[PDB]
């Protein structure tokens, strides 16, 4: 049922910030 | 053996300097300057005071097009001959106009956005920001020729541009003008009569090129006008003086020989580097003089590859020389020339840094290198904190003053402004008229903290280690 959707060009900052924080906390831990 | 490598590095320096001497030719800045003054500085009208650099509305664009643009493109015919039919135009009696200029636009679709249901009565039309997924691909208006019909990117042989607001595609609604002013003006008037630039247009490109047979140097001119979704007009331009007929004179043969010698030098350097790494010192990376070597080799290989790619792919000029009444597509060549120039510049910059390996001849120069090597670690350690505080200030400025000052409109712009403040290159005006509170507070705190604390801390870090190294060397010399 996979679609390979969204050929659109946009950026969602919420997901990027969450992932960056979750990686930085591991790096400092 | 401190002498086999020194000589072959001075030879490399000589070859590189010879290469960039002919690459950056003289009497080239004046050519671009004259073109820029002719096109971007002539007022759009005799009674008007605006030029291309200060376009303010879609009505000003139409005044510029059928106006200061046609005046600079189709110069006089200098009538002294038969003038059989539609004689060509020399822009400065020296600059030949190649082919014919092209104009094109990129627009969006009426049913793009989604206005809220609360006020869906007083709002009838809406157009979203430019995007590939929200592009118009249907005939509009008098669907008669190629100016009212979409034509895909592959059919124009175009590519992206990466303008100021977004990255525009290579497709759109285009039109090729005529070779004489009396016909190009008629075509533009016909385009303007029945509206061609509606409210849904997002960008407009105008492209042409010139030759200047005196000094063999082509020049491609591109002018872009961006219409953002929020209104207004943003102009941009580029004038690239590229060359395509290199081997005409003996100096070009000399430059080709120098390029061949440079390729041989790069091959020798990469062979010796791989020979060293294959057997000796399988770690090899704790010296800071080997990362520079691999960086130089990689950059030089990339430059050679780009040069070969953009020198073999010159079939566009051959195609143009068959039929000279067609638009010459010379944009990829200019893009690759810009890329090659950047790569060559950074490589030339890094070679002079590599030069540092050999200035250690006398004792008074050994202590300076020793001090730098000993203090680099602490300098990096403090630079981490310096950059963290700098970025905190930059993000605060971006979030506070980033919508009104036009100097903090972007994070990069905030960083550049904060570096310029250190230079004492700030006006202190737009900050305070932007906000009478938290305006001067930010400036005062930034100047105080940054300048005093961090500059003096850097000075202390360098001075302490310099004094320690000098005292250690003096004691060792006096005790031996
Ligand atoms: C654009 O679409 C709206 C409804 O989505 C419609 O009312 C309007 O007439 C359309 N305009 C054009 C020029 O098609
Ligand atoms: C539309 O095409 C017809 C073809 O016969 C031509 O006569 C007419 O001038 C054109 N109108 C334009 C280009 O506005
Ligand atoms: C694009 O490339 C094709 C392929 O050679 C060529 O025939 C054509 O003239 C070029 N330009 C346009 C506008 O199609």
């Amino acid at each position: 049922r996979f679609v390979f959707p969204e050929p659109t060009a946009d950026v969602n900052y919420i997901v990027m910030l969450t992932c960056a924080v979750c990686l930085v906390t591991y790096m400092v831990m | 053996s401190v002498l086999r490598e020194l000589v072959t590095y001075l030879l490399f320096l000589i070859v590189l300097c010879i290469l960039t001497y002919g690459m950056m030719s003289s009497n080239v800045y004046y050519y671009t300057r004259m073109m820029s003054q002719l096109f971007l500085d002539t007022p759009v009208s005799k009674t008007e005071k605006t030029n291309f650099k200060t376009l303010s509305s879609m009505e000003d664009f139409w005044k510029f097009t059928e106006g200061s643009l046609l005046d600079g493109l189709y110069w006089k015919m200098q009538p002294s001959n038969q003038t059989e039919a539609d004689n060509r135009s020399f822009i400065f009696y020296e600059n030949l106009l190649l082919g014919v200029p092209r104009i094109r636009q990129l627009r969006v679709r009426n049913g793009s956005c989604s206005i809220p249901q609360d006020l869906r009565d007083e709002i009838k039309e809406c157009y979203d920001v430019y995007s590939v997924s929200s592009e118009d691909r249907a005939p509009f208006g008098p669907r008669n020729g190629t100016a009212w019909i979409y034509t895909s990117e592959k059919d124009l042989n175009g590519s992206s541009h990466w303008g100021i607001i977004a990255t525009y595609s290579g497709a759109g609604y285009y039109l090729d003008l005529s070779r004489t002013r009396e016909e190009t003006a008629a075509q533009v008037a016909s385009l303007k009569k029945n509206v061609w630039l509606d409210r849904g247009t997002r960008a407009t490109f105008i492209d042409f090129s010139v030759y200047n047979a005196n000094i063999n140097l082509f020049c491609v001119v591109r002018l872009l006008v961006e219409f953002p979704a929020t209104g207004g007009v943003i102009p941009s331009w580029q004038f690239q003086p590229l060359k395509l007929i290199r081997y005409v004179t003996t100096f070009d043969f000399f430059l080709a020989a120098c390029e061949i010698i440079f390729c041989f030098f790069i091959f020798y350097y990469v062979v010796e580097e791989i020979l060293e790494i294959r057997i000796h010192k399988l770690h090899y990376f704790r010296s800071f003089w080997n990362c520079l070597d691999v960086v130089i080799v990689v950059l030089s290989v990339v430059a050679i590859g780009i040069n070969i790619y953009r020198t073999s792919n010159v079939e566009v000029l051959l195609q143009f020389l068959e039929d000279q009444n067609t638009f010459p597509n010379f944009e990829h060549l200019a893009y690759w020339q810009i890329q090659f120039n950047n790569i060559a510049a950074v490589t030339v910059f890094f070679v002079w840094i590599k030069l540092f390996k050999f200035i250690n001849f006398n004792r008074t120069m050994s202590q300076l290198s020793t001090t730098m090597s000993r203090c680099a670690k602490d300098l990096f350690g403090f630079a981490i904190m310096f950059f963290i505080i700098f970025l905190a200030y930059a993000q605060l400025a971006y979030l506070v003053f980033g919508t009104q000052v036009d100097d903090f409109s972007t994070f990069q712009e905030c960083i550049f402004t904060q570096f310029r403040i250190i230079l004492g290159d700030i006006n202190f005006a737009e900050i305070e008229e932007a906000n009478r509170v938290l305006g001067p507070i930010y400036f005062t705190t930034f100047v105080f903290f940054m300048f005093f604390i961090l500059l003096n801390m850097f000075l202390a870090i360098i001075n302490d280690t310099y004094s320690e190294v000098k005292s250690d060397l003096a004691q060792q010399k006096a005790e031996m």
